[PDB]
């Protein structure tokens, strides 16, 4: 089974990004859940197909899981108040959006990102990612 | 005071000046050898 | 770690990898410790490393070379933190229109050369038009003189505060380092004239400023040391003066007219030497390119040997003995010339084999110069000296004479100072009659020979062309020998023949000569640099009375300046700092006998040097390496208290204890350079083997000719590398062809060895002709010896200061290959240090 | 194909990176460090192609001058079109005497220095170490 433990290869980013996030303080991190989802990415599978599978089951669980961490409301609340969304002028809808992208938490993000593609080479991640989420996991128990 | 204290007293906070006369006398000295050691090299012709 | 415990902890598959992996390091020698740790860290590097990564994969195949000190089979606890270190070290100081500024570089670089010649052009060019009015001109020459030397006497002798001092210290640096890169002899001037006004300006401040009078001790021990840098002083200006503007003078054509050739008388002194020494001299000698009816080859025998004898008459040279062996080769020289007619003599010492062009090549001038009455070629020596030979560097580095051969006689020549070293030399037969022959009051005979040619007003020239080359000493004691009686006869010429005081000798030629005797001089100014920083760490006394940031910013622009402008000018003849090895391996030996002679001039006896011995074992001389190791041992005692006046000592003087402290690893580095060279190495062959490429052919029994290239010749046989398939077996007797023109020459010869292309070649025993003609198409050649003078490398003075420091380390190595005390026992506990040291300057790769 | 081949050190930009260093430790640049390290990284994002690497260079060179202005307290180029009508009626005698009292031939001369400094010691030592090590820690120390 040693053969077939594959490393966390790009959601160590998902996590990395969601760790620096929790730093920040805008994500209300639910440390169980995502330890649980690290352990269905760390499953050992045989079969390069059940690979390919994993990782389209496994985008739409990050991401519903990031939205579930994130202070966002839920889509029930944007699709009933959507209606009030779509008569707003395209100058208004920029604005907003300018306001609400903080463009230094993208470059972070940015920087993260070659980071982690220049570490990923020399150290595995997925070793810390783990490590993090295991504490993290006995804070919240203590 | 005399005369070469006045002098060193005038160039003591002026290490960039005196930096500019050494490279000056330095190129006079030098070229003035080469010109010299060619005319002493003729006189060996002679 | 077999423990019961790991068999219950691990799988099977995982206990049985680490236990092999364990098993795996015992066997190579580690420690149990050492090796469960190695395992565990590999561990810990499993996990946090991906080793299966192309990046690690890599690294881990050339671990070998990114990490020479660490042994991987081997592992040591501290191995992670010097893994760290040398990582540190690669990722940092480790690399051996950006790309347009490289060509362009070399554009300028190609350019240097064409704007070169455009500007002699010019130089003629402005000379097309230099000229005006003599007396003004001289005013205006000479308005230029007083100006300029007023403003170097102001940069010499200003105060400056500290700030001031390192700005114009800077400058100053910044100015040479530019200079440096010019091209040309002008920017060798101007790094002389800064030199001088740097090194000025630090004897200035040492007079005016840094004695102190109030301490009896300090002020002795400060005299003392302000007498050695007056003297080093007074050489670098005088040394300067010497070696300003090298003559490099061009042989003159003889005339088509070989009528008008003069008749020459050739001279072969022998004392003591073996038959087989001096047979190659003559053999050659009667190889030169002159009319023989005008060509007088004379053995001058001062043993009165019969084989010598019957050896002159079976080769058809003249013979002449004496039966009084006064004055050795100078009277041996002055007996001959009573029976000798030519109008010139030659002088080659019995071991120098001349080439056949020695006389097309300097007799010219002697037709041009009607007051020329002496021509110095080159001392080449195709054997290794035993400097050159105990440091395994023959050919790598230019040997202590080549400074004084390559650079310093040809500045002489300049001056019309050029003296005669002995041998490889022709004098004019009238002049040298007029003065009484050689000079016999002085063991340095051939020297103040010169000296009283030119206070008769002759002339002397220098051409720095080999034209002969001989044997060097075989050992470091017969060297220091020679030099001492070198050493002994210059300053006896000094007392007796006084330069600066007697009569007849130009000013220049007066400068020449006081620097020559000078040089012998300088044993006791460097026993006392070697000595100066003992006297602060164990007597107290300050030698330099000033703070000890104001000794940095004067002695550093000094010795950074004097050694700028010798690389420049000396640096294809003497590589930087060499000469301090050279210089304090014969200091403590020419100190006492220089000394003696400058008080009493007429105490020496002539020794003869031998020459042609084997040193069939390495050993060391441990009569010649006992001051170099009692110097060491003081200097410990001075690194010993230097480190307890550190930490016991005032805090006020901790920088003045740093500064010595440099000055005491500088000087044990240089003594560990002097004790490398007294470790004699193995000299396994009688004759020395000369490198040399010229195309030969090969004979066979059976006729078949096959072309070779001879790569080297000794008196005994030759390696050839033969082009193309020869099936030549070993033990074969095959006749060797050389060329000598357009004429063709058989040696008998055997085949000693055969490796591949590459065949030894044993010399059959020849007839005399046969000998004569190998000695003629090998030793005599016309361009053997002119071709090695110029494959030395450029000095770099960073790379000769870390070659300085890797001997230094292999003489206290050498001090170690053989110690009379813990003076080992203490490399022993150097070299662990030292595998800590190959661990710290980072190996570069 | 490891994109290991294709990362390259930020070659000429190293020197960017010193001057901006030398500014803001002399008091003349408001260094915002995130931003300057996003530029950092953007430089030494891994490109496998040659094309890419051109075309980061043609890019970097508005936004390194971009950021370095912004960086600096110069006058937006806004306030410089709008005042600039009123620079435009000043007599050629009055923009040099400007200049020259803008220009210190002292900084010159030290960015002159650097910059052989920079040369030769890229000879040496892997300066790309150093400027990213030192960007790191301008960002800790604003995040301290």
């Amino acid at each position: 089974l040693w053969q077939y433990w594959r490393g966390l290869s790009g959601w160590n980013f998902y996590f990395l990004v969601k760790f620096g996030l929790l730093w920040a303080g805008y994500l209300n991190f639910h440390p169980l859940l995502n330890l649980v989802f690290a352990a269905f990415l760390l499953m050992p599978l045989p079969r390069y197909s059940l690979h390919r599978l994993r990782h389209w089951i496994a985008l739409p669980i990050g991401f519903a899981l990031f939205w579930h961490d994130t202070w966002l409301p839920g889509p029930e609340s944007i699709m009933s108040q959507g209606s009030q969304v779509a008569g707003f002028s395209t100058d208004y809808l920029i604005d907003l959006v300018t306001r609400f992208i903080n463009w230094q938490m993208i470059g972070a993000i940015f920087v993260l990102l070659v980071a982690w593609l220049f570490l990923s080479q020399w150290i595995r991640i997925t070793v810390f990612v783990v490590a993090i989420l295991l504490w993290l996991n006995v804070l919240t128990l203590a | 005071l005399p005369w070469f204290e006045r002098v060193w007293y005038a160039l003591a906070n002026h290490p960039i000046l005196l930096a500019v006369l050494a490279a000056i006398s330095v190129i006079l000295l030098a070229w003035v050898l080469w010109r010299l050691l060619r005319i002493i090299s003729r006189r060996r012709l002679n | 770690m077999g423990s019961i415990l790991t068999r219950w902890l691990l799988i099977p598959p995982v206990n049985a990898r680490l236990i092999g992996r364990y098993r795996d390091y015992r066997r190579h020698g580690a420690s149990a410790f050492s090796a469960t740790l190695g395992c565990f860290w590999m561990i810990l590097a499993w996990i946090f490393i991906p080793l299966e990564h192309p990046r690690w994969q890599r690294i881990r195949a050339e671990h070998k070379n990114l990490y020479p000190h660490i042994n991987a089979s081997r592992p040591r606890p501290l191995d992670p933190v010097r893994y760290l270190i040398q990582t540190c070290w690669l990722l940092i100081g480790a690399s051996r229109g950006l790309q347009n500024i490289r060509g362009r570089y070399h554009q300028w670089m190609n350019e240097l050369p064409e704007r070169v010649s455009h500007k002699t052009q010019h130089l003629d060019e402005k000379k097309e038009l230099g000229h005006l009015s003599a007396g003004a001109r001289r005013l205006i020459l000479g308005i230029i003189v007083t100006f300029s030397l007023i403003l170097a006497l102001i940069c010499v002798t200003q105060p400056f505060n500290p700030l001031a001092q390192f700005i114009f210290l800077m400058l100053l640096w910044g100015v040479a380092l530019i200079v440096r890169r010019m091209p040309g002899r002008f920017s060798a001037l101007m790094l002389i004239v800064l030199s001088l006004t740097v090194s000025c300006r630090y004897i200035w401040w040492r007079y005016t400023s840094t004695l102190n009078w109030d301490d009896p001790v300090s002020l002795v021990c400060g005299l003392i040391l302000l007498f050695a840098e007056t003297y080093a002083w007074i050489v670098l200006v005088l040394g300067y003066f010497q070696v300003v503007w090298p003559l490099n003078r061009q042989p003159v054509p003889l005339p088509k007219d070989m009528s008008l050739w003069p008749s020459v008388d050739i001279f072969v002194p022998t004392y003591n030497e073996d038959l087989n020494v001096v047979k190659n001299t003559i053999y050659a000698s009667l190889g030169i390119d002159w009319p023989k009816d005008k060509l007088n080859i004379w053995i001058l025998d001062d043993g009165g040997r019969e084989e010598f004898r019957q050896f002159a008459q079976n080769v058809g040279v003249k013979y002449i003995a004496r039966t009084t062996h006064e004055h050795a080769k100078a009277g041996n020289i002055n007996n001959a010339l009573k029976y000798a007619k030519g109008e010139f003599v030659s002088i080659f010492d019995c071991d120098h084999v001349p080439t056949r062009s020695f006389l097309q090549m300097t007799m010219g001038w002697f037709l041009k110069e009607k007051q020329l009455a002496m021509m110095q070629t080159p001392h080449h020596f195709f054997s290794p000296d035993p400097f050159e030979r105990n440091l395994g560097r023959f050919r790598k580095t230019p040997n202590e004479g080549t400074l004084f051969y390559g650079l310093v006689q040809d500045g002489n020549d300049m001056w019309d100072a050029t003296f005669f070293c002995g041998s490889c030399a022709v004098i004019r037969r009238k002049p040298l009659d007029e003065i009484g022959g050689i000079a016999v009051e002085t063991v340095t005979e051939d020297a103040h020979t010169s000296l009283r040619l030119h206070r008769r007003g002759y002339t002397s020239a220098y051409m720095r062309i080999p034209q002969a080359a001989g044997l060097a000493t075989e050992s470091l004691s017969a060297h220091i020998g020679q030099r001492i009686r070198w050493a002994r006869g210059m300053v006896q010429i000094f007392r007796l023949d006084n330069p600066l005081t007697g009569k007849g000798l130009k000013f220049a030629q007066r400068l020449c000569y006081v620097n020559a005797m000078f040089h012998f001089l300088s044993g006791i100014p460097r026993l006392i640099f070697l000595t100066a920083p003992l006297a602060f760490l164990l007597l107290h006394a300050y030698i330099i009375y000033a703070p000890a940031l104001m000794i940095a910013l004067f002695v550093l622009p000094h010795m950074i300046h004097a050694s700028l402008t010798n690389s420049k000018i000396q640096g294809k003849y003497r590589h930087s700092f060499w000469s301090e090895i050279y210089e304090t391996v014969l200091a403590w030996y020419i100190a006492p006998p220089t000394l003696v002679a400058l008080i009493n001039p007429h105490k020496g006896k002539f020794n003869v040097t031998a020459k042609g011995g084997l040193v069939e074992e390495e050993y060391v001389d441990w009569v010649i390496s006992r001051p170099y190791i009692f110097l060491v041992l003081l200097n410990l005692v001075g690194v010993a208290v230097g480190i307890w006046r550190y930490f016991y000592g005032p805090p006020t003087e901790m920088l003045t204890v740093v500064v010595s402290m440099v000055w005491v690893f500088y000087n044990l580095i240089v003594l560990g350079g002097a004790v490398a060279v007294s470790v004699e190495s193995k000299q396994v062959r009688r004759s020395h083997r000369v490198e040399m490429t010229m195309p030969a052919a090969i004979a066979r029994e059976d006729g078949h000719l096959f072309s070779c290239t001879v790569q080297d010749f000794s008196d005994g046989g030759l390696g050839i590398k033969i082009n193309g398939q020869a099936q030549i077996l070993e033990g074969q007797k095959v006749n060797l062809l050389l060329k000598r023109g357009q004429q063709e020459y058989v040696f008998p010869t055997q085949v000693a060895r055969v490796m591949g292309n590459e065949v030894g070649l044993k010399l059959m025993p020849l007839t005399t002709q046969q000998h004569i003609d190998f000695v003629q198409c090998t030793f005599a050649r016309a361009d053997t010896w002119a071709l090695w003078q110029d494959s030395y490398p450029e000095d770099k003075p960073l790379e000769s200061l870390l070659d300085i420091l890797k001997l230094g380390f292999r003489g206290y190595r050498h001090l170690a290959e053989f110690a009379p005390s813990s003076v080992k026992g203490i490399f022993r506990v150097l070299t662990s240090l030292v595998s800590w040291v190959v661990s710290f300057i980072p190996r570069r790769p």
